[PDB]
């Protein structure tokens, strides 16, 4: 998930259809 | 289970968007504008 590099260079990144807890700020979403 | 052999194989299933608690509520919204304007509040203000 990302704005235009013209407006920013930071991202986040969403694990599709992974539990938080079983990854290799943090929100759990479904 | 079947859903467990499509999963692991790469084919996955992505969620909606619009929740059926969202789309009851847009469907609520509808009905008592209808029940209490009519046609009045699809055409402008209630
Ligand atoms: C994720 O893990 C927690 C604790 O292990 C568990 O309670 C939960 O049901 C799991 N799944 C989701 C979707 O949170």
């Amino acid at each position: 998930i990302t704005p235009g590099t013209n407006t920013s260079n930071q991202v986040a990144v969403l694990y599709q259809g992974v539990n938080c807890t079983e990854v290799p700020n943090v929100f759990q979403t479904r | 289970d079947l859903i467990c052999a499509q999963k692991f194989n790469g084919l996955t299933v992505l969620p909606p968007l619009l929740t059926d608690e969202m789309i009851a509520q847009y469907t609520s919204a509808l009905l008592a504008g209808t029940i209490t304007s009519g046609w009045t509040f699809g055409a402008g203000a209630a």
